């Protein structure tokens, strides 16, 4: 859709769960689409900087996760089409990751990149 | 499994090409001439060409028609082996973490190592640790 596509290249962040790369205005207005009920991101800016982090590289034009090897490798087949990444460095604090497992949400590290 | 093709592009324009392709796909997806491309990879370390995922070469050949940026890489479509389907996504250590060491390019402390202290969420300025090198106003006039 036209709401997930980034509008302006400047000031762009990325999520850590599904690695959704969009513009800050969309994050403040729309927020994480693939995970909204379990993240509570729409309607505030503090949570955006809390969970999402700008430390990420790589961009991929995901359009058919159901039929794509990259989606299987990145484990993003059960997500909506959009502009994702391949390496998001960061880790959520110890106050939000706890409730994810209780509600039936497995928290995995999307930072597929290597260190040294 | 689908194949990954390579197409040449201009140097310094990779995110713009990606967003333009996304806009074209979103605008020409409910028409009689959709795009069969699966995805495109634009690594940050590379600068000068982009990748594209598709089964046959005719798909990407007919999918990049009309764009004025990929005109250069239109008469040749190279195919890479299947072993190169996993090294493109690899990244060697983004690169923004506090209490880390970084170097400077401009200023006076050129080609010197420093250390980060605090990061501003506004994404406009960042602190830095460094030992002064000035002469304390004794040599200069
Ligand atoms: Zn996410």
């Amino acid at each position: 859709a036209l709401e997930t596509v980034p509008k302006d290249l400047r000031h762009l962040r990325a999520c850590l769960l599904c690695s959704l790369v969009k513009t800050i205005d969309q994050f403040e207005y729309d927020g994480c689409d693939n995970c909204d009920a379990y993240l509570q991101m729409k309607g505030n800016r503090e949570m955006v900087y809390d969970c999402t982090s700008s430390s990420f590289d790589g961009i991929i034009a995901m359009m058919s996760p159901e039929d794509s090897w990259v989606s299987k490798w990145q484990r993003v087949s059960n997500f909506k089409p959009g502009v994702y990444a391949v390496s998001v460095t960061g880790r959520l604090p110890q106050g939000i990751v706890r409730e994810l497992k209780s509600r039936g949400v497995a928290y995995k590290s999307r930072d597929t990149a290597i260190k040294t | 499994d689908p194949n990954l093709w390579t197409v040449k592009c201009k140097i310094g324009e990779e995110r713009a090409t990606a967003i333009s392709l996304m806009r074209k796909f979103i605008a020409y997806q409910f028409t009689d001439t959709p795009l069969q491309i699966k995805s495109v990879v634009a690594p940050e370390h590379v600068k000068g060409y982009i990748y594209v995922e598709a089964y046959k070469q005719t798909h990407v050949k007919q999918a990049i028609e009309g764009v004025g940026n990929l005109r250069l890489g239109y008469w040749n479509q190279q195919m890479v082996p299947i072993k190169e389907m996993t090294d493109v996504l690899k990244v060697v250590k983004a690169n923004l973490k506090p209490k880390s060491w970084v170097r400077l390019k401009r200023g006076i402390y050129k080609d010197d190592i420093a250390q980060v202290d605090y990061v501003e969420p506004s994404q406009n300025t960042i602190s830095l640790k460094m030992i002064p090198r000035i002469d304390y106003d004794r040599i200069k006039a």
